[PDB]
């Protein structure tokens, strides 16, 4: 016979438009949207999420740290 | 593939192309792979000169 | 109403329950006292321990529940730090000579930690007060105690790197339960613990980058605020500006070679690393030196060891000109390798020289070898006790040293092990002669009298040179040993300003 | 004696460290009967101070400086209070910045008395102490800025901040031994 | 050779850079494939070697270190998204092997800025989340006590084998489909699978 | 014979002076001197066998004549 004196197991967490403001991903931004002319870029991020420079601009100056993913954001510079 | 998919892109917006993340945004739609991934498939596509980087808006990127 | 009612009705409530009674001792820290006693044995569900856990629990969570400084929570926050302390002095007490005193301190921490985390749920003021009482509970202690303590902390750690670079299929094991038990040393950063547990630190250290490193930069990013005087990080660089020197040197001889070809013109080796050390941060015994080259070496070494040292003086020059000037001693330390038959042996330096005597005889004389090698002879038994051993191809027998005869294809590294020192009334009379020097030194001088500076030049250089025009008397002195003393005899009036 | 208080009697061997109170934690002078410990100005010039009345805990400048540095230090309390008071960290953040909080109020305190204190040069000293000192708080300040948890699981610059607590550790040793 | 001809000066460092990087652009697809599969498993190796053996390995681990800064030269160019990819698979079974040792933190302090998303530091950083969590489940547990110890008190007031669990972010682990448990239950003794 | 196939010597390097503190910075004489520090820094020593930082000496003798330690006029004895 045998027995068992220690062990270990794994398992995945199994479960997209601008979910920050909301709006259609590729559409425009609703903060300018309100005061209508159109000016924000999407950005990325290492993260790989993809948001409004309007949006990530107002809260990343409001808080550091991406909040879909609950790390420290890092924009993107690959390929630039 | 990538490569054919961002030259069909970058040949339907003409004269007028894309900020890269709207062209990264774009095929990643066309594909229903990472942006890291098509970013790379543009570096090589534009080390092989078919494409062009705007001198006066570098943030977009314009076909030749 | 809230804010009212619950003010009034806990705080005096907490403010008269953990108030320590003449005896020295409150109510809460006697129930939490009782907890970790009980928590020992509480684990079987049905058992009287289990339900007082847990009525504690509830009353310490609805307790503290209403925090968001604080006017109740200090008063708790100190309970628990004086618990934590007693429970640490305790068994500090208990086992403080034990041969397992480090893995058991780390186990008691991470006991109070769980134990805390249970009890108030995660805070950080909490943690402080354990921290606190740690620390605490360390400074109430003798001094012998708390030498030794610094040295059990330091050969502990000695131990586990060791291990995890020799043993490969528990190492792994090894090392994951060091960077567990980091945490707890910590406690030393802010104690003058720090500063006499970074004297073994330096010496353990050396031995172990002599002999063999990479996990020695790790370790020091976690330890690294523990250490005063970041002595253990000077040694690293010391290393690297080692290497750059040995670059330049090689383009030093390209160039020496292409003005000797332009001067002409204009009409299967042993493969030697030199590596350079400052006395700031490495402690070496004077015992260690090395003085005669030429008497205990071959002829190519010599030769360039004697190149190299050129260089560095011909290297040592300039707006250096005005200042002192560098030097360089040759010790007995370092590693080489051989290669004999088929086996390929390590050994360290004054091995290398016992084995490469063998080279034309077939027998030595112990007398003769130590007469010959001018070092202390302990040192000579200590570094032939693995010579002599079986994997060791020679053997001394009364007596005479003599081969191992043949009897595979595996590498043999054999090199003494570090030999721990511990702690054992030498401070006393240390001072004593340190004052008796001073005081003659400022009785010399009349009114005239010296600077402080000058003052401690004079006596610098005396025990430089050493009040032995002896043994039994006569350490190396420091600017702190000076100013303590007169110090003493300014508080005897001998000194006036 | 110690005063605060707590009745342990206190000893100094030798000035390698500098030693508080092991109960209380809490410094003063063998030399001459006052609370505190003054470490540039001699016992007769504090005498002759708090004879003449100042602030405590040219000559108007004098008053606003020491106020000045009294203040910094209660910033220091109040950080060390927010950061106490969060519902555990990281190690390596924790004890640095108790360390930092430590070091800052104690360098401020002996600043104060700096200021206080009036062939002596050791005005490069305070010169200097104010410079790291000032340099470590706005170190501090910028880690500071929203959520004060988060801000501090983020943290590098902790490198930094460990080489300027040495060199106020290494400077005010520097004031104590050759005042 | 650089060094000897024109001296210490800084900008031919960066041509010699710029040189090898060149060259390693001026390659075909396939070979750029095959060349970044060995770069990942030279470093497999290396760090198997070390950890498992005793003096050889300590011997090649400090070779293992000298040669990091060739490789450097990836970053920034297009072949780091496949090299990224495989060393990822490779990080997966040391991983699982061993626990995240000081190896691969520190050659990823080294090397990290050349993996071009961060992959590998998530998976570092997944170990570590994985046992905060157990310590929260034992918290958990004893709360779930308590409240049956009161119910219980107001109605009258009226040898094991260790198991620890470790979950995995899919952005960041190659975990095959063919590796999954369907029916626990079945395939597992009782006391496991409660 | 043993051959031997590589070595690693080792050296220490020695002064002639046993200061190891620089008076008028107070700071460890083999570190940087204080203003170096804030932001190539030699030792010198006079024939009255004192050593200071090339800088403290130099900032010194710009503001005066005589050696901060002896009470004597000052000599950069050179090598
Ligand atoms: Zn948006
Ligand atoms: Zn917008
Ligand atoms: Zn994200
Ligand atoms: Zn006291
Ligand atoms: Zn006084
Ligand atoms: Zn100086
Ligand atoms: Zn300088
Ligand atoms: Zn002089």
């Amino acid at each position: 016979r045998f027995e068992v004196k220690k062990w270990n197991a794994v398992a995945l967490w199994a479960w997209d438009n601008c979910a920050i403001c909301r709006n259609h991903i590729m559409d425009l931004c609703i903060e300018c949207q309100a005061n209508q002319a159109e000016e924000c870029t999407v950005a990325w991020g290492v993260c790989n999420h993809a948001f409004h420079f309007h949006c990530i601009s107002r809260w990343l100056k409001t808080r550091q740290v991406c909040p879909l993913d609950n790390r420290e954001w890092e924009f993107q510079k690959y390929g630039h | 593939l990538l490569s054919c998919l961002l030259v069909r892109i970058l040949k339907a917006h003409g004269e007028k192309g894309l900020h890269i993340d709207q062209l990264v945004c774009l095929v990643l739609e066309a594909w229903q792979c990472t942006s890291t991934d098509v970013l790379s498939c543009i570096l090589h596509l534009l080390g092989q000169g078919y494409v062009k980087r705007r001198d006066d808006r570098p943030q977009i990127l314009m076909y030749a | 109403l809230g804010k009212t009612c619950w003010e009034a009705l806990v705080s005096p409530l907490v403010q008269n329950i953990t108030s320590p009674d003449a005896e020295g001792v409150s109510a809460l820290g006697w129930l939490l006292d009782q907890y970790l006693e009980q928590r020992e044995t509480s684990r079987n569900p049905l058992s009287r321990a289990a339900s007082f856990a847990s009525r504690v629990r509830r009353l310490c969570h609805l307790l503290v529940h209403v925090e968001p400084p604080s006017s109740s929570l200090r008063n708790i926050t100190q309970c628990w730090l004086s618990v934590v302390q007693e429970q640490v002095s305790r068994f500090l007490a208990a086992a403080w000579r034990a041969p397992d005193f480090v893995p058991r301190y780390c186990k008691l921490y991470e006991h109070l930690q769980r134990a805390g985390s249970e009890l108030f749920g995660p805070r950080a003021a909490f943690m402080l007060a354990l921290r606190s009482g740690f620390s605490g509970a360390l400074l109430q202690q003798s001094f012998l105690t708390a030498a030794h303590m610094s040295e059990q902390f330091a050969r502990y750690i000695d131990q586990q790197i060791q291990g995890g670079l020799i043993g490969g299929a528990p190492g792994v094991e090894m090392l994951g339960q060091l960077q567990r038990h980091l945490e707890p040393i910590m406690v030393l950063s802010g104690l003058e613990l720090a500063t006499t547990f970074e004297h073994f630190y330096q010496h353990y250290m050396a031995d172990r980058l002599l002999s063999f490193s990479w996990l020695e930069g790790a370790v020091l990013e976690q330890i690294g605020l523990c250490f005063p005087n970041r002595l253990p990080q000077l040694m690293l660089q010391s290393l690297s500006t080692s290497e750059e020197l040995q670059r330049q040197f090689h383009l030093f001889q390209l160039q020496r070679l292409d003005k000797l070809f332009l001067e002409q013109e204009d009409e299967p080796s042993p493969a030697i690393s030199i590596l350079v050390l400052s006395p700031r941060c490495w402690p070496v015994s004077p015992l260690c030196y090395l003085y005669h080259p030429r008497k205990c070496l071959p002829t190519e070494f010599c030769d360039a060891l004697d190149r190299f040292s050129s260089f560095y003086s011909q290297s040592q020059n300039h707006v250096l000109d005005m200042g002192p000037h560098r030097r360089l001693q040759w010790t007995w330390l370092g590693r080489a390798e051989l290669q004999f038959g088929k086996q390929i042996l390590h050994v360290s330096t004054v091995q290398m020289w016992l084995l490469l005597k063998f080279n034309q005889t077939e027998e030595v004389s112990v007398e003769t070898l130590l007469k010959d090698s001018d070092l202390s002879p302990e040192l000579l038994l200590q570094a032939l006790v693995p010579l002599t051993s079986g994997n060791g191809p020679l053997t001394l027998h009364e007596g005479v040293l003599r081969l191992h005869e043949p009897g595979s294809g595996e590498a043999l590294w054999l090199i003494p092990p570090q030999a721990y020192l511990n702690v054992e009334r030498t401070l006393e009379q240390k001072r004593n002669l340190l004052s008796c020097l001073l005081v003659r030194i400022l009785k010399a001088h009349g009114e005239k009298g010296l600077h402080i500076d000058q003052l401690v030049c004079l006596v610098l250089e005396a025990w430089q040179k050493g009040p032995n025009p002896g043994h039994t008397v006569a350490v190396a002195c420091t600017s702190t040993d000076v100013l303590s003393c007169i110090l003493h005899l300014l508080g005897q009036g001998y000194v006036k300003r | 004696w110690c005063t605060n208080g707590c009745d342990r009697i206190l000893c100094r061997q030798g000035l390698g460290c500098g030693t508080t109170c092991s109960k209380c934690g809490w410094a003063s002078c063998f030399n001459c009967s006052f609370p505190e410990a003054h470490y540039p100005a001699s016992c007769g010039h504090m005498s002759q101070w708090v004879d003449d009345g100042g602030y405590y805990d040219r000559f108007q400048d004098y008053n606003e400086r020491c106020t000045f540095h009294h203040q910094a230090r209660e910033f220091a309390v109040n950080l060390r209070n927010r950061v106490s008071a969060i519902h555990v960290p990281p190690p390596r953040s924790f004890t640095f910045l108790n360390d930092a909080c430590q070091g800052l109020e104690q360098a401020r305190k002996v600043l104060a008395y700096a200021c206080v204190y009036s062939m002596d040069v050791v005005e490069q000293q305070t010169e200097n102490l104010e410079l790291h000192t000032n340099a470590l708080q706005i170190l501090l300040e910028e880690t500071l800025l929203r959520d004060l948890a988060s801000s501090l699981r983020l943290l590098d610059c902790l490198s930094t901040g460990m080489e300027l607590l040495r060199r106020i550790q290494e400077r005010l040793l520097a004031i104590l031994q050759h005042s | 050779a650089g060094s000897e001809l024109f001296g210490p000066r800084a900008a031919f460092m960066l041509a010699l850079r710029s040189g090898f990087s060149g060259a390693l652009l001026q390659q075909s697809f396939l070979t750029a494939a095959h060349m970044s599969e060995q770069f990942a498993r030279y470093i497999d190796q290396q760090i198997q070697g070390g950890l498992i053996g005793g003096a050889p390995g300590v011997e090649m681990l400090g070779q293992l270190q000298r040669h990091l800064e060739p490789i450097m030269v990836l970053s920034g160019l297009e072949l780091a998204t496949t090299f990224e990819h495989f060393y990822q698979h490779y990080m997966a079974d040391r991983l699982l092997s061993f626990g995240s040792s000081w190896l691969e933190g520190a050659v990823l302090e080294q090397i990290g800025l050349c993996f071009p998303n961060r992959l590998p530091q998530l998976m570092l950083q997944s170990l570590s989340t994985s046992e905060e969590l157990q310590r929260q489940f034992h918290l958990f547990q004893l709360q779930r006590l308590d409240k049956l110890f009161l119910e219980q008190e107001d109605e009258e007031e009226k040898p094991s084998p260790a198991i620890s669990i470790l979950v995995l972010s899919p952005r960041c682990w190659p975990v095959s489909p063919l590796c999954y448990l369907y029916h626990p239950r079945k395939c597992l003794p009782t006391e496991f699978c409660d």
